[PDB]
């Protein structure tokens, strides 16, 4: 009877319900981080060489 | 006024539940969901579709009425 | 200059010479009697319905 | 009155759910808008200091706001005097008040170009089958002094003479200046002055669909959790 | 000590929504009646931050709110925001109102009648909303109304005269219209709590239409989530709206200002008023236009007692279904009727969908419910 992997974090901190509202804040963290790798890098892929700072190159030349 | 303890007068009927940890998330999905969907559109749609297939007639009729009189009329051009 | 050249290639299509036929079928018509308020602004738009969906699918290749 | 011609749907590059606006097409506009027309037509909303990250960086800016002088206030020791341009001011107007640019165009009154396409039943559709549409008038039709043959215009008969044709301006790219590639760029910019939010707009619509693909499928769980209870009861009657 | 049962603020609180009995077969028909105050909280926030830029004055309306759009800071996404929040509105609305008249709702008297009331408040209140930025159809939207309004035989053309301030159009004229829509939203919500104080005496109907009161739940936590859960959805459909097409519900014809000298080629209100305007040009007369568009308001409080089925709700009359759904497919008619011109094929068709409105409410209905008890031995 080997069980899958759930019970992480069901007894050490989401059990004290401490964690369980502190997630929201303690919980903010690095998917500002993580999310730039999406939103961010598919928006200039799909217009490439159509934004301003792909072609802003061409007139900075001082 | 109306609080749990006071609500109506009911004998002999018993209730077994369980536990929602006891329990996974999706017994059947598909298995189950796909006919029970099915059935509960063949008893809908006798009763709800053929007053929207009479509005659509009825566009299509007075938008085709419209478009042979503006001047949709070579042969109603006459001297 | 690309304009001319692809308006001219489908100035020749199955849609486009059907409406030329009917447009100067009675382009000869009007000008006969001199007191007649028949116009053909009409017979005009039929043509450029036909030619001008058919510019719109190939123009934007040639351009910039 | 009888029928519209109405415009064809070309496939424009900013055309797509997550599509930006092409701004070197926009530089171009901008050219062919500052030397065929700002002479009929306004732009009464749009100044020399929204083009910079657009289309031309803030020295090239100031350098084309000093190509026109202005007409400033009332000083001491002088008179409402004049200047060249500050890059605050908008575009300069072309016609001295509304009357003087009735007999200098026929009677009709040329429209400002500010929300032009938004205010169009066709967009920038409408705009290039005006400009590439003008043609002969049928046999049949008479038409006033001055007045032309237009078929995708409310009742053919515009006041408006076709005002671009080949090599009406030379653009600093190398780009040749045919017709219909300085009419394509007078609805990419004209498209922009209308919607300058255009590109802002559809980038927080995906920083929005997917950090709600993140809270959706996870409130939806909580819910199946808690209703679980009562979607497994079973009931006895034993009277 | 349990202090939910015994301190004074936490008790109204627990009373209302946490240990209310809820019947447990409630289906997500009933999720809107909280979205329509979730729409109308967005509705108070974003208009708040508009009127602290806007001009109200016939020579510089239209150019306070080009301004907001392009110098004030995130000003295109909240005054977007407040264009396509008030089509959610009205959306979310006829949903409501067509669900209990389905379920047979309107049998609890005091929350129906100030229901009638709170359709009329939000009706004028978005009518004068759409005057204020004075475009091409805020001008020939007011006008048409207002003469209109001077077909009411004794006072009529006295408060015709009082809206615009006097005069005819000039700067104190859409002071009025703008102090008028600012205030009618709060006396909306004021009768909103009062309409959720009267269902409180009996709880909620259900889709069966048979009392519940042995199969209560309650309401923390099966609805708090499940209400939760329904918001949400509907906040991503607004903002499909905003954010990817912010145009596409309003007209082109608006972005070009107001003058009396030029010409709009056609006259058309949004979508939500255009089912009220197509039953207005069928009635050749204009004392009978502005009664025949009032009673089709008004036709909603007689629904108690025309009511003759021994059954509360529909789920059990399969007649009664048919007439439901041709009465939904009559309003969709008047809609596209509504934004065509008049011409020959959308005046006949346009006239006769009047009439099916208040045959079907007036007469159908109650005969058919009659032959239904009749079917069944009462
Ligand atoms: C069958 C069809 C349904 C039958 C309708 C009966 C129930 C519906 C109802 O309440 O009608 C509201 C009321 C009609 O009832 P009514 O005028 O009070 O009848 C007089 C009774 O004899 C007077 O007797 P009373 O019992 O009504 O007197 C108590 C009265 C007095 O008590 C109060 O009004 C409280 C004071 C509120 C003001 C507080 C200070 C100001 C702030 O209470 C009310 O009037 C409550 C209704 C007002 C709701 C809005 C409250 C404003 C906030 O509203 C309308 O005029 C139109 C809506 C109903 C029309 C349907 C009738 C067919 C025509
Ligand atoms: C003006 C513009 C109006 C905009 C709204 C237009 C919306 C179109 C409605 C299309 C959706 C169709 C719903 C699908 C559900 C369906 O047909 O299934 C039948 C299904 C069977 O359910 P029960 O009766 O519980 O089971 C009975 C056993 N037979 O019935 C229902 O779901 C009934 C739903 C009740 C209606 C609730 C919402 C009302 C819908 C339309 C609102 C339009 C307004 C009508 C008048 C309002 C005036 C302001
Ligand atoms: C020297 C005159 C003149 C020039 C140059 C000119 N126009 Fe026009 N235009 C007019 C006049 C006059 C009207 C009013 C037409 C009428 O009412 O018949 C007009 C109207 C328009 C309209 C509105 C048509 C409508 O449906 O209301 C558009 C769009 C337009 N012009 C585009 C342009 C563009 C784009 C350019 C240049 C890049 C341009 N015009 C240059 C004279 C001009
Ligand atoms: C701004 C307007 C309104 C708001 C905020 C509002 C709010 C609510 C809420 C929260 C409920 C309880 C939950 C639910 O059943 O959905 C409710 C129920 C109800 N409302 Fe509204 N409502 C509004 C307008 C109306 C209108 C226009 C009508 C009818 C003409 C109406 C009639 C009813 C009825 C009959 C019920 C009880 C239905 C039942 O339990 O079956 N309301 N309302
Ligand atoms: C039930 C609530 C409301 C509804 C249905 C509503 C509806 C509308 C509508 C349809 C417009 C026209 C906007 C357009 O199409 O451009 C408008 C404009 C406006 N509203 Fe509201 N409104 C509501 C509440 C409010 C409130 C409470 C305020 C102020 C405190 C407000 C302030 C304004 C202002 C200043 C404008 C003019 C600016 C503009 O046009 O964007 N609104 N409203
Ligand atoms: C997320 C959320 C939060 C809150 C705080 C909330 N509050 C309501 S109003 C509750 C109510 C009252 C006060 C009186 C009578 C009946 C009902 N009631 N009964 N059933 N339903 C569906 C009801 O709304 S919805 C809602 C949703
Ligand atoms: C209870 C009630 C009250 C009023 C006052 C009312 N009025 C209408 S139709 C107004 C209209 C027209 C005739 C033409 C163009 C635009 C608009 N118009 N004005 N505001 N909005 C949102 C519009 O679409 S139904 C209705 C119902």
């Amino acid at each position: 009877a080997a069980p899958t992997l759930t019970a992480r974090l069901y007894s050490l901190l989401f059990r004290r319900t401490s964690t369980f509202a502190l997630t929201i804040a303690v919980g903010a963290l690095f998917f500002e981080r993580a999310f730039d790798q999406g939103a961010d890098a598919i928006y200039e892929h799909i217009n490439q060489g159509k934004l301003w700072k792909h072609i802003k190159h061409k007139y900075e030349n001082k | 006024g109306r609080e749990f303890g006071h609500l109506t007068r009911m004998r002999h009927v018993i209730t077994y539940s369980l536990s929602p940890f006891e329990q996974r998330a999706f017994p059947h999905y598909f298995t189950k969901g796909i006919p029970n969907v099915l059935r509960r559109t063949r008893a809908c749609i006798l009763r709800v579709a053929p007053p929207f297939v009479v509005f659509y007639l009825v566009y299509t009729w007075g938008t085709q009425e419209f478009e042979k009189s503006k001047r949709k009329n070579p042969a109603a051009y006459e001297n | 200059d690309p304009l001319t050249t692809v308006r001219e290639q489908c100035e020749q299509i199955e849609k486009c010479i059907k409406a030329r036929e009917r447009l100067e079928l009675c382009d000869q018509r009007v000008s006969s009697r001199s007191q007649t308020e028949e116009d053909c602004t009409e017979e005009l738009f039929d043509f450029l319905h036909a030619r001008d969906h058919c510019v719109a699918h190939k123009l934007f290749n040639s351009l910039k | 009155t009888d029928l519209e011609l109405h415009a064809p749907s070309y496939p424009w590059s900013h055309r797509g759910l997550l599509s930006s606006l092409d701004h070197t097409s926009i530089r171009r506009g901008f050219q062919v808008y500052k030397q065929v027309c700002s002479s009929c037509h306004s732009m009464d909303y749009v100044a020399y200091r929204h083009l910079v990250g657009v289309c031309y960086t803030e020295e090239e800016a100031k350098a084309l706001a000093e190509e026109v002088e202005v007409q400033d206030g009332p000083n001491e020791d002088g008179e409402m005097f004049m200047r060249p341009g500050k890059l605050s001011d908008y575009f300069p107007k072309p016609y001295p008040n509304p009357e003087a640019a009735r007999a200098a165009n026929n009677g009709a009154l040329p429209p400002d170009l500010s929300y032009i396409v938004r205010a169009r039943h066709g967009g920038e559709d409408y705009v290039f089958s005006l400009l590439t549409g003008y043609c002969e008038p049928p046999t049949g039709v008479s038409l006033r002094e001055g007045l032309y043959f237009n078929p995708y215009f409310p009742g053919q008969a515009i006041a408006m003479a076709p005002p671009i044709y080949n090599e009406v301006l030379e653009f600093d790219d190398g780009t040749p200046a045919t017709m219909s590639q300085v009419a394509k760029d007078v609805c990419t910019f004209l498209r922009w002055a209308s919607e300058p939010e255009h590109d802002h707009r559809k980038r927080m619509g995906l920083k929005m669909l997917m950090m709600m693909g993140l809270l959706l499928p996870l409130v939806y769980a909580m819910k199946r959790h808690k209703w679980s209870v009562l979607k497994s009861r079973k009931l006895a009657y034993r009277p | 000590t349990n202090i939910r049962k015994s301190h004074p603020l936490m008790k109204i609180i627990n009373n209302a929504f946490i240990d209310l009995p809820a019947p447990s077969n409630i289906s997500s028909w009933w999720n809107f009646g909280s979205l329509l105050g979730i729409c109308l909280i967005l509705q108070i926030l974003t208009g708040l931050f508009l009127a602290m830029h806007y001009t109200s004055d016939t020579t510089t309306a239209f150019s306070s709110v080009t301004h907001i759009c392009r110098d004030v800071n995130y000003g295109w996404v909240i005054r977007y925001l407040h264009a396509n929040g008030a089509s959610m509105f009205f959306i979310c609305l006829f949903i409501h109102v067509g669900r209990g008249l389905y379920y047979g709702s309107y049998m609890f008297l005091e929350t129906w009648n100030i229901g009638v009331v709170l359709l009329f408040t939000v009706m004028a209140t978005a009518f004068m909303g759409y005057v204020l930025p004075w475009g091409q159809m805020s001008f020939w939207g007011a006008t048409v109304i207002t003469n209109l309004l001077s077909a009411i035989p004794y006072i009529g053309t006295d408060l015709v005269e009082w809206i615009w301030g006097g005069f005819s159009v000039d700067k104190a004229t859409l002071t009025r219209f703008f102090a008028f829509h600012f205030i009618l939203p709060f006396i909306i919500t004021a009768l909103a709590a009062v309409h959720l104080l009267f269902l409180h005496e009996t709880g909620s109907n259900n889709p069966t239409g048979i009392s519940s009161d042995m199969d209560k739940i309650p309401f923390h936590p099966y609805y708090t989530i499940k209400d939760i859960l329904g918001a949400l959805f509907m906040m991503l459909i607004l903002l499909i709206l905003v954010l990817f097409s912010p145009d596409l519900l309003g007209d082109p014809d608006n972005y070009t200002p107001a003058n009396p000298l030029n010409t709009p080629p056609h006259i058309k209100p949004e979508w939500y008023f255009l089912f009220a305007y197509a039953i207005l040009r069928s009635i050749p007369n204009k004392l009978g236009g502005v009664l025949a568009l009032v009673a089709s308001i008004l036709i909603l409080i007689l629904m108690p007692m025309l009511h003759t089925s021994k059954q509360r709700s529909m789920m059990f009359r399969p007649l009664s279904q048919c007439l439901f759904w041709m009465l939904v497919a009559d309003l969709i008619t008047l809609t596209w009727i509504g934004g065509q011109p008049v011409e020959h094929p959308f005046i006949i068709i346009g006239q006769l969908a009047s009439i099916l409105y208040f045959l079907i409410i007036l007469v159908l209905m109650p005969i058919t419910s009659i032959i239904e008890n009749n079917l069944l031995k009462w």
